[PDB]
């Protein structure tokens, strides 16, 4: 009975371990998608800018 | 007769012995257990977080 006990933490400790971890990697993505879209957002609005600046390297 | 009484008188507490003795070789082999299960099931329930928390932690670290 020290193995079944043991046989009967197993299961939760491969499972919760499964859910868990599994759960965070859709916290951690499903952020991600949103991160990456925050630092294209930042750029949008002075983007112009950059365009307008590496032109002008380039013109003459 | 009392001659075959003393006969008598040695067998009494020789059955008393062997119960005596009995007993303690019970007992002994319940504590042996008692010990030895309790110590493995807390290993058992040691290696079986760390097993786990450990990927947790790796998986944190994706």
């Amino acid at each position: 009975e020290a193995e079944a006990k043991a046989k009967a933490l197993e299961a939760q400790y491969r499972e919760r371990e499964r859910a868990e971890t599994e759960a965070l990697l859709a916290r951690y993505r499903e952020r991600a998608e949103a991160e990456a879209k925050a630092v294209r957002e930042k750029a949008m609005a002075r983007l112009d800018e950059a365009v307008a600046l590496v032109l002008k390297e380039v013109l003459p | 007769s009392k001659l075959e009484a003393i006969l008598s008188q040695e067998v009494e507490a020789e059955i008393q012995a062997l119960l005596q003795e009995a007993e303690a070789k019970a007992e002994a082999v319940k504590r042996e257990a008692e010990e030895k299960a309790k110590a493995l099931l807390q290993a058992r329930e040691r290696a079986l977080e760390a097993q786990y928390r450990a990927a947790l932690r790796r998986a944190e670290s994706a």
